[PDB]
């Protein structure tokens, strides 16, 4: 039953190819799951590096063979657009239910079996979720759990030791732009910005923007304590005549005179913009004056500037106008002669500091900037690049809790008691069916894919830390209270996750759960593999 | 290049059995999934039935007439789609050991089936149960059948309604013993046309009694609406009139192109003034109108409408009561507006529109879908097309069909019985339909999960000794009566169903040779 | 799925200095013939289809142009023999 | 038909923790290592390398053969990124990075046969770096001042020639000092400025002859002869210099601009006309007191005749750097235009003369005792291709060690010759023994990497490590009068050839190493290791 350039698979040989390509996946990305796990590296074919431990990049950047893979890679990728996280845990998810999905088929239980437990053991892990939560502290000056925030989602992505540095970064850099009255917030308001020549551990919190072009003069102010910030779009490079004209002269004298005369319309305007500076704390002390100025400034404009000291910034990109329009409070003038005080701006502490290659100019210190700049460092590609997500990463991570109050004690917790609560839930209500309990078996044991992942990447023995996380519960529930169990990645046993400062976030928990239920019955549910064309 | 005889006997079966095959295991409220490779390196894991048998490719012509009969029930029935695939391809296994091994020539099985085909029609009658069709509110619990698990769901009262207004709109509601019965014929793919409008949300849809024109006016900045409305409709071109000679204007004197304007200007304002005689309120003209023209008619207090076509026009009259003539001296005083609430030409979504909107329904409506977006208003366009469907398949006869295998099972065992007295030759091919009829409840119980004999079997013994109304549960994959569990299905799916699934096995066992050749 | 070479030569080891010592004394056995005023000519086809003959050590190994990376040191000393002293390139 | 598991992703074969990538990674890495190991010492050894251009070249230097080698796997570019590391704000520790970073990796699959996992490895590891890089800062035994005396430059220059060129050391460290105390400021304690960019000092070399008759210039040398009548300026002091970015020659027009001549009488209008002008452009830089001029471009047949009947100094100057570098030696600022360098646009040169360098001539733009330069030209000579231009990259680096020493203690002196690595070997494996559990698995090894710089100068030297390594170790092993040791501070790897036995004090030669190098190729050369020990799988897919 077959159409030649075609190929088909009939019997359950449709379900072990599928159930083999979703295990290989597995395999590969269960080793990034977790503090503790490993680095993996992609190669772009044109001889670049990028290491990275994150999901989505694993999934998006790699390039899949098995047709049945790609849809897994495609659906757990999806994962960044509603949680930012989770990627690497879905997949773990959906590898080992349909490992234990595939050794009940084997004993005759039809896909559909299975499917629906899985869809009984999902709405009943919701419920466990919204029980199991803790509510969060509805203060946004806790920088105390924030700082915990940032450091578990940092801690899987980095060496530990950059951990330290960027974990205040992260945490800071968030709360700073999280609005007042406890509003929500945009983490588009921190800038990512990657800079070479200098160590990943020297990765630094900037309050306001940097600039990349900055003076061209040798005697342009190194720092200025506070100033007055000139928006111009108006160009101060040597002007030349509108109309056809030229320079007619009988001597160099005159040659030059002429261009002179010429070159005093930039001087008209340079003198209005002097005398701005000049009205404005001209000789106040403990002040200066900075020009940021859209479009190029004449090198003799840029003499004139110093010797006033006017730090004159030239060739601006829109991008920097922009925001600084928006972080200094100044307006823009199209015209110098319109030129007033009205038009200023004002920071605090404005600098340059010199890179050997790059010069950066800081317009830190502002009212109300409403923004923040985190400088990423490093000496190479990948490392600019790891230490880039990470940042990002951590940034999500705090602006999600911040953003959904509720909070869930992680190192496992979550996923080894809910696949306790299911199998007693189970038998507790018996409201399936007969053989849908295997479904449920299935579910409640799949979920231990990712404390058992997690602790065989750190070392240790995965049977002792399921045990000895057992041995615990077991008293709290004689014991009639409530306590939440992990497993200690560093020293082999068990940890309180609310002590150790180890956090899950809601929507990640909720999605993640959800998404690989329906990866993993989308698989089991298929029944045929069709080719055709291909 | 040429197959013959019982090579191509086999090659028709076979190619049809592989059809039916592919989605085999789609059918059902429990459909598995499909997994299709693309050759551009996509896969997909649709479990539409359409869908997969679209997008495989097909060699054998025999298999290409399964998918051309496919396309046949979509336009006829809005639903059978997979229970003809299926049914024909097991139809045509079921013939398979006559046709070859016992060597009965496709004749005899061919007439065979077609008894068989007259046999299992009057069955589905049989078991049939009737609906008031009349009675809008239990038409609204049989279609909500096709609206469920979709996003309108929410707003299904409202699907309903349209579905309902629209369908008894075009159908044909007559008895009689002069023109006869027309059996409700129903014509939703043209005489309820649907236009999707940005804005509003799902409840905000609304049934047109009228015509409704997209064209812009010379003037889009009108009255709200018309409340005594008044509607022209003329051929006559507005513009510089000539004669019936031959007579070209040619001018290369600079200084003489006044003469044909000012010409021009007296003529199209006399035209213009003889369209104002009766105080219009929306002029209509089918050939072009000149600037001034424009002007004369529009400065009076009047919208005009430019080059719209006669077969517009021909719509327009019969929802404004406006006269269509040729010359601009034929408009009578008689050509009003009457019998109208109002003519309305809101914008919406900052997009034109004339709401041609009376008190009459001339055969046809319009549905105007609202929504937030173009993703919501293709939804609502999708879920309302499938309660128009329904609508129609149960207004086109007052009767339902029990569902969950029950009817398919039902004409088997009165097959089997009916084959008891046909004694000859016919009677082993006749016996092929009523097994293939057990692919549904076979189908059902495969995706229940359950034992395909044993749980059949408990069926066959219900419809032996019991009523016909018994199926399988979608869900449980019991053995229960369709009383309790409805699900029942517009009768024209039935006997669409078995008619062009025995048709289409027809045709193929009569092709015992296929030749190349252009 | 990755190489470190592609096409990329690197050969190390004693071996090495013993390979070198070994295309170094080719070219001294082409020119080793050469020495004495009773030395021996030598018949070299050049590129442009001219033939030089002569004994002399700066002629030949100017013309022969080891290609060996080794051997090459010694057509480089013989000529910083001819350009400092102006004879002996032979010895 | 035979089937294979795991390998899904466009056919790959792409191997797995289980499967030894790690392993299998690192013995690629062994293949440069070894390369790498033979170059570390005053005794290293030579590398030929061919490029494909048709260019072949021989050095001691491992971040050359590195630069020059096509690195394809990307276990070996995680290390040839770290070299390139140790060239970017340091001027030394390339070998230091691809030794030690390699043996860390080797000492690692001994690890790793135990069972041992590489996240436990690679956590002993930076254990043991945090505390290798504390330990360092108790090992300094003098500091340099940043005095800027010869003599202190000397103590720094003479070790970092050294195993780049050896038996010179002495003749290039005179080379290298003598141009870096030229272009130094005379200043104490003065760190708000830098100064001393390595571009100051320039190394020029020609074939033939030796560094017997090799010199230091204070100015520029340059390869252009002076296509002028006027080869020399005088004996005066202060010869006014005009720079131009502008050919002299007649002007030109930025639109069109085209003569055409149609006539006889225009032939000789336009002709004076020219003439006229180019000789106003000539006149105007000579009325200003100029008396060398050096040109960016070419220079027209008139020009020459007018500017040597001014009897100006006509020198041509095409490089750009060249032109920047004359900025610091003359002061002159080259003008866009031709006809008007105005006075304070001009320079000063005490002398302008032709020398003969190896049978080569040069001009020379130079001061005596004055108007003093802030560039030097290190002048080298020698007969062999091969050798002399490895001499050249001896020099860069000497003057690139010095700006090594960087406000931020730079001038930290630790003992050489190995007599570091040693001690260290004794104190990690201290901090191993002190600290409980699997740590200290990894710690001890760590420790155990450093052993291979002893003995890899004792390789170099032809000495025989199983009796040398001993004998170092039983030199630091030692009982002291008191807890800190003293005299056994200084034993280092004796770099002889001779016969019998032994160790040798720093102290007998002043050889330490900077404190920053080590402390930086110590971070190095960790990172890398473990940057590759983190590496399960490599998977290359399109970007």
């Amino acid at each position: 039953l077959l159409n030649p350039k075609a190929e088909s698979l009939r019997r359950d040989a449709a379900l072990k190819v599928n159930v083999t390509s979703a295990e290989g996946l597995q395999s590969v990305l269960e080793t990034n799951l977790g503090p503790k796990g490993t680095l993996k590296m992609l190669v772009d074919g044109a001889g670049n590096i990028k290491l990275t431990k994150d999901g989505k990049v694993l999934l998006t950047e790699m390039q899949i063979q098995s047709p049945t893979a790609v849809l897994i890679a495609r659906a757990a990728a999806a994962q960044d657009e509603i949680t930012g996280d989770g990627t690497t845990t879905v997949v773990c998810l959906v590898g080992e239910l349909l490992r234990q999905a595939h050794r009940f088929i084997q004993e005759g239980v039809h896909p559909r079996i299975i499917t629906d437990g899985f869809e009984i053991a999902r709405k009943e892990s919701m419920k466990f979720l919204d029980e199991f939560k803790i509510s969060k502290t509805n203060l946004s000056n806790d920088r105390e759990f924030l700082l915990q925030v940032a450091r578990s989602s940092l801690l899987t992505k980095v060496d530990a030791d950059l951990t330290e540095v960027l974990t205040p970064i992260v945490t800071d850099a968030v709360l700073s732009v999280y609005d007042a009255q406890a509003d929500n917030l945009d983490l588009h308001m921190v800038e990512i910005m990657q800079m070479q020549h200098l160590s990943p551990k020297d990765t630094t919190f900037i309050k306001g923007l940097v600039l990349d072009h900055g003076g061209r003069h040798p005697d342009m102010p190194t720092r200025v304590k506070n100033a007055y910030v000139l928006i111009l779009n108006v160009s101060l490079e040597y002007e030349k005549t509108e109309v056809n004209s030229g320079f007619f002269y009988s001597s160099a004298d005159q040659r030059d005179k002429l261009a002179a005369s010429e070159r005093k319309f930039v001087d008209a305007k340079l003198k209005k913009i002097i005398d701005l500076k000049n009205e404005v704390c001209g000789m106040d002390p403990d002040k200066g004056f900075v020009i940021i100025n859209q479009k190029g400034i004449d090198p003799m404009s840029l003499d004139v500037f110093a010797k006033h000291n006017i730090l004159a910034l030239r060739r601006a990109k829109r991008r920097n106008m922009e925001r600084l329009q928006l972080v200094t409070g100044g307006e823009a003038q199209n015209s110098v002669e319109d030129l007033s005080p009205q038009i200023l701006g004002f920071s605090g502490l404005v600098y340059q500091e010199t890179i050997g290659e790059e010069k950066f100019t800081y317009v830190t210190e502002n009212t109300d900037p409403k923004s923040c700049t985190i400088l990423i460092k490093g000496s190479t590609h990948y490392a600019l690049a790891q230490t880039k997500d990470a940042v990002r990463d951590g940034l999500r991570a705090v602006a999600n809790v911040l953003k959904d109050k509720n909070i869930i004690p992680g190192a496992g917790a979550f996923y080894i008691a809910l696949s306790r609560y299911l199998r007693s839930a189970n038998m507790n209500k018996l409201g399936a069916k007969g053989k849908t309990k295997t479904g449920i078996e299935a579910f409640a044991e799949a979920l231990l894919v990712i404390p058992k992942t997690l602790v065989k990447n750190s070392g240790f023995d995965p049977l002792d830390v399921l045990a000895m996380v057992e041995d615990e519960l077991d008293d709290a529930q004689d014991s009639d209270e409530t306590r939440y169990v992990g497993v200690d990645l560093n020293i082999g046993d068990s940890c309180d996750p609310t002590i150790e400062g180890i956090w899950d976030s809601y929507r990640v928990l909720r999605n993640a759960i959800t998404g690989a239920t329906g990866i993993a019955s989308n698989l089991l549910l298929c029944d045929e593999l069709l080719r055709a064309g291909r | 290049e040429r197959t013959t005889g019982r090579q191509a006997q086999i090659s028709n079966i076979t190619a049809a059995k592989a059809v039916a095959d592919v989605i085999r295991t789609c059918l059902g409220p429990k459909a598995m999934l499909k997994m299709l490779l693309d050759p551009m390196g996509g896969l997909v894991l649709t479990n539409d039935g359409h869908a997969i048998l679209r997008e495989i490719d097909v060699a054998h012509p025999a298999a290409k007439s399964m998918l051309e009969l496919s396309r046949t029930q979509d336009e006829e029935v809005g639903d059978g789609t997979t229970t003809v695939i299926i049914l024909a391809g097991e139809i045509l296994a079921q013939c398979a050991p006559y046709l070859i091994e016992k060597n009965i020539h496709p004749v005899i099985i061919i007439q065979a089936l077609k008894k068989a085909l007259t046999d299992a029609l009057e069955v589905i009658k049989q078991v049939s149960k009737p609906v008031d069709v009349e009675n809008d509110a239990a038409m609204k619990k049989l279609i909500q059948a096709s609206i469920g698990t979709k996003y309108v769901i929410h707003w299904s009262e409202k699907m309903c309604e349209l579905a309902l207004d629209a369908v008894k709109t075009v159908r044909k509601d007559l008895g009689q013993t002069v023109e006869g019965e027309p059996n409700f014929e129903i014509d939703i793919k043209r005489y309820v046309r649907v236009e999707k409008i940005p804005g509003g949300d799902v409840l905000d849809s609304r049934v047109l009694k009228g015509v409704l024109l997209n064209k812009d006016v010379v003037h889009p900045k009108m009255s709200r609406h018309i409340e005594n409305p008044r509607v022209v409709l003329l051929d006559c071109p507005l513009e510089y009139k000539k004669g019936e000679s031959q007579t070209n204007i040619e001018i290369e004197k600079e200084e003489d192109w006044n003469r044909i304007l000012q010409i021009e200007e007296e003529q199209v304002q006399l035209m213009c003034e003889q369209i104002l005689a009766v105080r219009p309120t929306l002029v209509i003209t089918e050939k072009g109108v000149s600037d001034l023209a424009q002007h004369y008619l529009l400065k009076g207090g009047c919208s005009v409408l430019r080059r719209v076509k006669k077969s517009d026009n021909n719509r327009i009259a019969r929802v404004t009561g406006a006269t269509i003539v040729n010359r601009v001296e034929d408009l009578k005083e008689s050509d009003v507006g009457t019998n109208c609430g109002l003519f309305k030409v809101e914008m919406i979504g900052d997009e034109y529109f004339s709401f041609l909107d009376n008190c009459k329904e001339p055969k046809a409506c319009t549905i105007m879908l609202r929504g937030g977006s173009k993703d919501i208003l293709n939804e609502i366009d999708r879920n309302l097309q499938d309660a128009m469907a329904v609508a129609r398949n149960v207004m086109l006869s007052p009767s339902l069909s029990p569902g969950g295998g029950a009817t398919e099972m039902a004409v088997s065992v009165k097959l089997a019985e009916k084959a008891k007295q046909l004694e000859g030759i016919q009677q082993w091919p006749y016996q092929a339909v009523a097994d293939a009829m057990e692919c549904i409840p076979r189908t059902l119980i495969q995706n229940a999960g359950g034992d395909p004999i044993r749980l059949l079997s408990q069926l066959r013994a219900k419809h032996a000794q019991g009523n016909f109304t018994t199926g399988i549960d979608g869900d449980k994959g019991k053995i229960v009566d369709m009383v309790s569990y409805g699900i029942w299905e517009p009768e024209v799916i039935k006997q669409q169903s078995v008619k062009t699934a025995i048709e289409s096995a027809c045709l193929l066992l009569r092709v015992d040779d296929i030749v190349s050749g252009v | 799925i990755v190489v470190l070479k592609e096409g990329t030569d690197a050969s190390q080891g004693k071996g090495q200095i013993i390979s070198n010592i070994n295309a170094c004394v080719a070219v001294q056995e082409a020119l080793k013939p050469t020495l004495g005023p009773l030395g021996s000519d030598i018949l070299i086809v050049t590129s442009n289809q001219k033939t030089t003959i002569s004994n002399d050590g700066a002629t030949i190994l100017k013309l022969l142009d080891v290609v060996h990376p080794a051997a090459k040191t010694l057509v480089d000393i013989s000529r910083a023999q001819d350009a400092e002293v102006g004879d002996g390139t032979t010895s | 038909q035979n089937p294979n598991a795991g390998l899904f992703k466009q056919g790959y074969n792409s191997y797995s923790n289980a499967d030894g990538q790690i392993i299998k990674s690192i013995a690629a890495i062994r293949e440069l290592h070894q390369m790498c190991l033979t170059s570390m010492g005053p005794c290293g050894r030579n590398k030929i390398i061919v490029n494909h251009l048709g260019k072949i070249i021989i050095t001691n230097d491992a971040a050359t053969m590195l630069r020059e080698l096509d690195i394809v796997h990307p276990a070996v570019k995680v290390l040839v990124m770290a070299t390139e590391q140790q060239k970017i704000d340091m001027g030394d520790g390339t070998n230091l990075v691809m030794i030690l970073a390699g043996e860390l990796l080797n000492v690692s699959e001994k690890l790793i046969s135990m069972g041992l996992s590489a996240v436990e490895i690679i956590q002993g590891y930076n254990m043991a770096r945090k505390f290798t890089l504390k330990e360092l800062d108790e090992m300094v035994v003098g500091e340099i001042t940043d005095k800027n005396d010869k003599n202190e430059l000397l103590k720094m220059i003479k070790p970092v020639i050294s195993s780049k060129k050896y038996g010179s050391e002495d003749i290039l460290s005179e080379l290298v000092s003598e141009a870096v105390s030229h272009v130094l400021p005379v200043a104490q304690q003065a760190g708000e400025i830098p100064y001393f960019n390595v571009d100051s000092i320039r190394v020029v070399k020609i074939m033939g002859g030796s560094l017997s008759n090799s010199t230091v210039i204070k100015g520029m040398v340059f390869n252009r002869e002076p296509e002028g009548h006027v080869k020399s300026l005088s004996e005066d002091k202060k010869h006014k210099v005009a720079v131009f970015t502008c050919p002299l020659d007649i002007a030109n027009t930025e639109t069109k601009g085209t003569v055409l001549l149609h006539n006889a009488q225009e032939m000789l209008d336009f002709s004076k006309g020219e003439e006229k002008q180019i000789d106003a452009m000539m006149k105007e830089i000579a009325d200003m007191g100029v008396e060398c001029i050096v040109a960016g471009a070419g220079v027209g047949e008139l020009a020459l005749h007018y500017l040597n009947r001014y009897g100006i100094l006509v020198l041509k100057v095409p490089s750009k750097f060249e032109l920047r570098r004359l900025c610091r030696v003359c002061g002159a600022t080259p003008l866009p235009r031709l006809g008007a360098p105005t006075p304070e646009e001009l320079g000063l040169v005490e002398t302008v003369k032709t020398m003969e360098i190896g049978g080569d001539r040069v001009t020379v733009f130079k001061q005596e005792q004055g108007e003093i330069s802030r560039t030097s030209t290190i002048i080298l000579r020698g007969a062999t291709q091969n050798n002399l231009d490895d001499i050249e990259r001896a020099i860069d680096d000497g003057v690139a060690a010095v700006k090594g020493l960087m406000k931020p203690s730079g001038g930290k002196l630790l003992p050489g010759a190995g007599a570091t690595e040693i001690e260290l070997i004794s104190r990690i494996t201290k901090y191993g023994e002190r600290t409980p559990g699997l740590l200290q698995l990894a710690i001890k090894q760590f420790a155990v990497a450093f052993e291979v710089v002893p003995r890899t100068l004792a390789e170099t030297a032809g000495l025989d490590v199983n009796e040398v390594l001993p004998n170092l170790y039983a030199a630091h092993n030692v009982t002291e009068p008191g807890a800190v040791k003293t005299d056994h501070l200084y034993k280092g790897v004796d770099i002889d050839g001779e016969s019998d036995e032994g160790v040798k004090d720093i102290r007998e030669e002043n050889i330490y190493d900077m404190l920053a190098t080590k402390k930086f190729a110590i971070n190095v050369a960790t990172e890398a290791a473990t940057t590759v020990l983190s590496i399960d799988q490599i998977i290359m897919a399109k970007k």
